[PDB]
């Protein structure tokens, strides 16, 4: 009768390899466990039954070990088990009130193999009792008993301090997410010493990872109840604000892992710097895909002031997410430097052209050029269009290259969006800057200047030696290099999780819990370091190198002075820094970063100000070619690992026949690259200025060595003869592969056909660069373009309009009209339908459509998509796929009202697509689309129930909490009305005006072709912007009708009631815009 | 039934609408924006019968860059747009107008002016929406402003006076001695305004008759209990009974109004083979008796320094685009669906007398002239039917541009 080893902040009781818990004692045996405050728990129990773990621990003298349950235990992992009264087990996370972090572990130092049990206590308000057994079975008569666990959680915490976004279930429940609903809200609050837990449902993860440890820098006050005072350095009583050695900055040539870990860090030190007690999973959390990703923290005692942050769950199978508000109640600011108070502003950018193929001085000299051009053809469109803009160009020009932009975020040119008012310093200024970069384009981010961190250590190394620090730990398809205490066996994972921020090389470590570490700079800036790596994300902290893959960080550029040398990215250095937009985005998800200033070293909301800047990055829909290196790595995994079934990669990785080493990539004009190798491991570095030519001699060629590129001559086209600019940096050690394009055209005669060029890369494989007689033969049969200038169909009798698409681009036909460009002029409430194929019909098995989607990226600038709801509001939106023919149709019915012209394009192209026929090849073709609106008639006689909708409906009800409204329309034949109501609401009845309520007849639900047959109907159950609309129009019907519908909500309701009736009450002063 | 003539055009919920709204988050915002370069002139051309006008701005202390000129907007207006010459709007002889200034809303301030068809003479003022002074990287804002050409009604005014109160302004050609037996009947010549003086008057005044069908083009407005009926420029019959019950006196007067009949031979072209309809067209060319699906056409041209003349197209079968709401662009040529512009704005004028009339399958379309046209214009309406087409076109060559 006693106690475990518990450890304070720790709790531990092993029985793997502890003497005081081991059957090497003959007397009294157990553990006991007070747990408590979202501390882990451990028990490192022997092997119960022989597990394939290791030998010679579990030899034949220790393999006589067995107890109920010998569950699984590799790298697949269920809930903790914990036994009970009946000898049998039942789950942790409920015996505990919501335990998680439920992870097995072992040891592998001499392969000491041992199941370890570690578990972080939830938040308990009582003491619950969880005991166990420990049992030797030899066999039948010989079962005999030698321990016992019995754990102990206590109280720490009450139901009304403790708050909880069970996200499972209820009306912010995520599951219920799709493609058309991407998040929902919640909420804790938390005053003084209160908790506040998370637990994303089966499936998600939590982001940003290291959370809550580090959050977002949203806001920071103090406050004057506060007991203690902060510091913001690892002295007091918090623990953090010092940066890794042994993980990332000492590094060797066997050490592999570098590049596969640059997910998520790089967060600010609030949270720690005023003192939260934060607990986190790490960067690797429970196997959320049976599991619930969750976490939990609690208010600092001593610490009363203002902080706001927030952290998200995430998964990309659906595009679904949830944003997670954290915020201390005791807001002691609700009257001075609020957010009232909080002034909101906007900024513009500064907008140039990259130098693709230039050099400094070209910046001023030559670049002009470039920026002179582009926007002859928008002007074109502004100014010289008047019927329609087709691409009439079909010779001496290129527009794939030479669409490559540069845009800059200046505020230390505008220090008025970002400083405190030079005389009215009684307010505080946020701003944010909008960026729409495209692909191929420059983002460059201008702000004030902070600097990094400068560890420090310290030792006298005489006469000492610590060499006790070889050991490793393997769990969950990971080894982690980790420090056990030698008897007690007293260590944690949350150690583990907080490694990637901390390691320890030789024998410094003196005096760690006392340091005051501070940045070479003052100004505070969020994240502190490399902001354009640590990309935010309005709320949301992200690494760029593996969010984005294929980015480039471009080096800073304070300026070009006569002491300029190689500069790097680093950011807030010198406040400057660029990226390049990569062609090919995995999601249309944007990105932000943040900046700010301050006065002094120890500044706050108080004294301070926050800027915000925003910068748009397009998707992509087409796999990248080239050899993912890491994915052959993934494929050994695979082998390694049975549960790797999301094997998704964003490269084709054209595959040998026999061979894996080789990667016979075909350079093909029109296609982008993915050669995927870390940093500049790629061998030579020189490559492709230095390669080795093998020759084709085995077809296959499964007998190659990668070592054999060393021994070749070459003296065709030459070393030296062709530069170009340089587009990868190794300084940061992040970075990302080479890239290689070609232009719109392709010249056959410097090309060798029987040979090939190559360059290796992880020792192992080898690159390949062929060109084959198909390409040649391609291109000298599509290079005779024809085009064509077609017009659509319609009819008046049913006010349609439609083109012709599919029957135009088949590629096996012989093409008379290579290519088609068709404009068609509509009006208000047309219904316009786009037929176009896939990339699995006959004859389009390589059909790609540009923009990427007919629905929501049409093109509104020259060549820059966005979407139909940014400047075409009120669009219905329908995208179908046929049974059989593999035919995909659109339909995209104008809004009834349009208040100024509008023309729009969006294209479609099937070049890569071909057939066989008498043994001769057919190719596919391209095809573009044009629309014509212009301004409507007879406005909608309705109300809005949204604001943005103001100039589409007479009325605009801007929502306000618990409203109430009676929308009153009167409307007659051929005149238009509808509602718009938003997306979160329920319409109550359900598809009105399809099925509505009747004014007189007791508020009936009547269908709406009953009520009247001549009743046109079109509905808009969802959009992108997150709105609901319904449209009506009546035509010559013979009848004076009522009836109503109304939209519902839990905090806001609106009614409306409808009658009809033929009337005339306009002047018809249709409001002239110019524009 | 009986209500205050000024009662009738409360009965809406929310706004009425027709406002210039140049605010922030406006129709067409003055802040600098890559999005667009060109002028703003929410320009409205027209006479007006106590018809609101509505200017919408940003709250200046929200966006104190923003001017208005003049800054009351519009008590004070200006008469010179080149010069911006600014007058008091009482200055320019408008005849019982208002103003109003409304600012209840944090995010925009309104201002709202209703003029009424009575003064003795055209009127042009305007006023100017500021924001090119916004200096942001260079970038200049852009300016906004608001034309109301307020030009005196193109006919003779006749009106009636059963009221207690005086009328300075007006002709008071009739009165309550006028009215035999508590009826008036008087004649109206075409688009004749026609007013009457009433506290008390049937919701239905000139609204209902017994033969007023031809008679609902009317933009029938009340105020200052005056209730205004605006005569269509064309009709067929010279018995058009409009009829409006006053409560003056507590005595129940009738008024009724009756054109002035004489027939406007339509400056147009009639392709229907029925040339003896309730119309008269000046040029026609029968589809029927065409054979072989050949063509027809008829190139009707106008010019006139002021125009009273009554221009449609009568052909059976349907109107591609439907006109007159759609017409063609004469540019092209082949007149087709490209081509499609709003008639309001292919001859500058959007005070067009509608007048649409169908016999069996003929669509018969009608509009109204008067005035003139600032620039020459034409428009083309195609009518066609089966396997064969026929094409119209009006050239209005005004004394203009």
């Amino acid at each position: 009768t006693a106690q475990g080893i518990k450890h304070n902040n720790v709790h531990l009781c092993n029985f793997f390899d502890n003497p005081e818990l081991t059957f090497d004692n003959n007397k009294i045996v157990l553990c006991k466990i007070d747990a408590e405050l979202f501390s882990e728990v451990i028990i490192q129990l022997p092997i119960f039954g022989t597990k394939n773990v290791e030998e010679g621990v579990q030899n034949e003298e220790y393999k006589k070990f067995s107890l109920k349950p010998s569950l699984v235990f590799d790298d697949n992992n269920n809930d903790i088990k914990v036994i009970g009264k009946e000898k049998n087990e039942v789950s942790i996370s409920l015996a505990l009130k919501g335990v998680y972090g439920n992870r097995i572990f072992t040891f592998d130092k001499n392969g000491k193999k041992g199941e370890g049990i570690s578990f972080f206590i939830p938040p308990i308000k009582q003491d619950t009792d969880l005991k166990f057994i420990i049992n030797e079975t030899i066999d039948n008569s010989n079962i005999k008993q030698r321990g016992l666990i019995y754990i102990f959680v206590r109280k720490n915490v009450s139901e009304n301090s403790f708050k909880l976004c069970d996200f499972t279930t209820g009306s912010t429940s995520l599951m219920e997410l799709n493609s058309q609903v991407k998040e929902k809200k919640c909420t804790v609050k938390i005053k003084k010493g209160d908790i506040f837990g998370l637990k994303c449902p089966k499936g998600f993860a939590i982001f940003p990872q290291a959370c809550f440890s580090n959050v977002l820098l949203e806001y920071y006050k103090s406050d004057y109840e506060d007991s203690e005072h902060i510091n913001y350095y690892i002295h007091k009583d918090k623990k953090y604000n010092l940066k890794p050695k042994d993980v990332i900055e000492l590094m060797d040539e066997n050490f592999r892992e570098l590049q596969n870990i640059q997910q998520y860090t790089g967060i600010s030190n609030i949270t720690d710097v005023l003192h939260f007690k934060n607990f986190n999973l790490g960067n690797l959390p429970l196997n959320f895909k049976n599991h619930y990703s969750t976490a939990y923290a609690k208010v600092p005692d001593t610490f009363n002031s203002i902080i706001n942050f927030s952290c998200n769950c995430y998964n990309p199978e659906k595009h679904v997410y949830g944003t997670m508000q954290v915020e201390s109640d005791n807001r002691n600011f609700d009257n001075i430097k609020k957010n009232e108070n909080v002034i909101k502003n906007f900024l513009l950018p500064n907008i140039e052209k990259y130098a693709l193929l230039l050099d400094d001085e070209e910046r001023q000299k030559k670049i002009k050029q470039q920026q002179e051009e582009e926007q002859q053809e928008q002007i074109l469109k502004d100014q010289d269009d008047r019927l329609s803009r087709h691409d009439d160009y079909n010779k001496n020009h290129t527009y794939i290259l030479y669409d490559s932009n540069e845009h800059i975020c200046d505020y230390e040119k505008n220090e008025s969006l970002i400083s405190t008012l030079p005389n009215d310093t009684k307010k505080i200024q946020k701003s944010i800057c909008k960026i729409n970069a495209k692909a191929l384009d420059v983002v460059t981010i201008k702000c004030p200047h902070t600097k990094n961190f400068t560890p420090k250590d310290y030792f006298p190394n005489s006469s000492l030696i610590t060499n006790d620090k070889k050991i490793v730990i393997t769990f969950d398809k990971k080894n982690f290099v980790t420090y056990i205490d030698p008897t007690k066996k007293t260590f944690s994972l949350k150690d583990i999780y907080i490694q990637s921020f901390y390691g320890v090389s030789l024998d410094h470590l003196n005096q760690i819990k006392k340091i005051h570490e501070e940045w070479d700079d003052v100004h505070l800036f969020y994240p502190p370091h490399n902001v354009l790596h640590n990309v935010v994300l309005n709320n949301h902290i992200v690494n760029l190198s593996s969010a984005l893959e294929g980015v480039l960080f471009m080096k800073s550029k304070v300026t070009g002075d006569e002491t300029a040398t190689k500069k790097n990215t680093t950011l807030p250095t010198d406040g400057v820094s660029s990226i390049l937009i990569p062609p090919y985005v995995k999601e249309d998800i944007t990105f932000h970063l943040f900046c700010g200033k301050s006065t002094t070293k120890k500044p706050n909301k108080k004294n301070t100000s926050l800027a915000l800047i925003h910068i748009h990055i397009s998707s992509n829909r087409n796999i990248i070619h080239g050899c993912d290196f890491l994915y052959l790595e993934n494929q050994t995994n695979d082998a390694i690992s049975n549960n790797n079934n999301n094997s998704y990669s964003i490269f084709t990785h054209n595959k040998n026949t026999e061979n894996n080493l080789i990667c016979d990539i075909s350079l093909i004009p029109k296609t982008v690259i993915g050669i995927k190798c870390p940093n500049k491991k790629l061998n030579p570095q020189t490559c492709f200025d230095e390669v080795y030519y093998v020759k084709q001699e085995d077809v296959p060629s499964k007998t190659i060595t990668a070592d054999k590129y060393n021994t070749f001559s070459k003296d065709k086209i030459g070393n030296i003869l062709k530069n170009a600019i340089s587009i990868n940096n190794p300084d940061e050690k992040d970075n990302t592969y080479t890239y290689l394009i070609l232009p719109e055209k392709f010249e056959e005669e410097l090309i060798d056909t029987k040979k090939v060029l190559a360059c290796t890369c992880d020792n192992k494989y080898i690159i390949h660069m062929k060109i084959e007689k198909s390409t040649m033969d391609k291109i000298k049969i599509d290079e005779k373009k024809t085009i064509g200038k077609d017009i659509c169909k319609y009819d008046v009798t049913t006010k349609v309009a439609t083109c012709e698409i599919i029957d135009t681009i088949d590629s096996s036909v012989l093409k008379e009209h290579h290519t088609v460009h068709y404009s068609i002029t509509l009006s208000r409430w047309d219904k316009l339908i786009i037929k176009y194929p896939t990339n699995e019909k006959t004859h389009f098995e390589n059909f790609f459509v540009n923009p990427f989607n007919l629905k929501d990226k049409v093109l509104y600038n020259y060549n820059k998509p966005i979407n139909i709801e940014h400047i075409l509001p009120g669009a219905i939106t329908t995208d179908i796929y046929d049974t059989r023919t593999k035919i995909k149709q659109y339909i995209l019915r104008i809004p009834p009202y349009v208040h100024k012209d509008i023309h729009f394009s969006l294209e479609f192209n099937n070049s890569l697509s071909l057939t066989k026929q008498n043994q001769n090849i057919i190719y596919g073709n391209v095809a573009k689309i044009f629309i014509h609106i212009n301004q409507g008639y007879k406005e909608i006689h309705g109300c809005d129930f949204t604001g943005k909708y103001s100039h589409l409906f007479t009325y605009s009800k801007k929502p306000l909490p618990n409203d109430d409204d009676i929308c009153n329309v009167t409307i007659g034949n051929n005149t238009f009305s509808g509602f718009a109501c938003l997306s979160h609401f329920e319409l109550k009845p359900n598809n009105c005006f399809s099925s509505v309520y009747d004014y007189n007849e007791a508020n009936k639900v009547k269908k709406l072709f009953d009520l009247s047959t001549k009743v046109e109907l079109d509905h808009i159950k969802q959009n992108t912007s997150g709105y609901t609309l319904s449209y009506i129009i009546f035509n010559k019907e013979s009848t004076k009708l009522k009836f109503s519908c109304t939209c519902s909500s839990n905090y806001s309701n609106y009614t409306i009631r409808i009658t009809f009736d033929p009337n005339y009450i306009i002047p018809e002063p249709q409001s002239r815009a110019i524009i | 039934d009986f209500c205050k003539p000024s009662s009738l055009n409360s009965e809406i919920s929310g706004f009425i609408g027709y406002k210039c709204n140049f605010s922030n988050e406006g129709v067409h915002n003055l802040k600098p924006d890559m999005r667009e370069r060109r002028s703003i002139f929410c320009t409205i051309h027209s006479y007006f019968i106590y018809d609101k006008i509505r200017l919408i701005i940003p709250k200046k202390s929200s966006s104190p860059e923003f001017k208005i000129l003049p800054e009351k907007c519009f008590q004070k207006v200006y008469t010179d747009y080149e010069n911006r010459v600014e007058t008091d709007i009482s200055e320019l002889g408008l005849i019982e107008y208002e103003i109003e200034e409304n600012d209840t809303n944090p995010n925009y301030n309104e201002r709202t002016i209703t003029i009424s068809p009575f003064s003795p003479k055209d009127i042009e003022f305007f006023c100017f929406c500021d924001n090119t002074e916004k200096v942001i990287s260079s970038i200049e804002g852009r300016s906004a402003m608001v034309h109301v050409r307020v030009l005196k009604y193109p006919h003779n005014i006749l009106f009636t006076n059963l009221t207690n109160d005086l009328f300075t302004y007006l002709p008071k050609t009739y009165n309550e001695s006028n009215f035999v037996s508590n009826v008036l009947e008087v004649e109206l010549n075409d688009g004749e305004l026609f007013v009457l003086a009433c506290e008390l008057i049937n919701k239905k005044c000139f609204q209902e008759g017994k033969e007023k069908a031809l008679y609902k083009s009317n933009k029938i407005i009340y105020h200052k209990n005056l209730t205004i009926f605006k005569a269509p420029f064309y009709v067929t019959s010279k018995d058009v009974n409009t009829e409006c019950t006053c409560k003056f006196k507590n005595n129940n007067y009738k008024i009724v109004l009756k054109p002035k009949y004489e027939k406007k031979v339509i400056h147009g072209c009639n392709f229907s083979s029925n040339v003896s309809s309730k119309h008269t067209f000046t040029d026609s060319l029968d589809i029927s008796l065409v054979d072989d699906s050949a063509h027809i056409s008829c190139n009707v041209h106008l010019s006139e320094p002021k125009y009273n003349h009554l221009v449609g197209l009568n052909c059976p079968g349907d109107i591609i685009p439907d006109c007159f709401f759609q017409v063609y662009q004469p540019e092209s040529e082949e007149l087709e669906p490209s081509n499609i512009v709003y008639l309001d704005s292919q001859i500058n004028i959007g005070d067009i007398e509608y007048y649409e009339d169908a016999e069996g399958d003929d669509k018969i379309k009608l509009f109204g002239i008067v005035g003139s046209i600032p620039k020459t214009t034409s428009f083309t309406c195609i009518c066609k039917k089966d396997k064969k087409s026929a094409y119209m076109t009006v050239t209005i060559d005004s004394a203009y541009y």
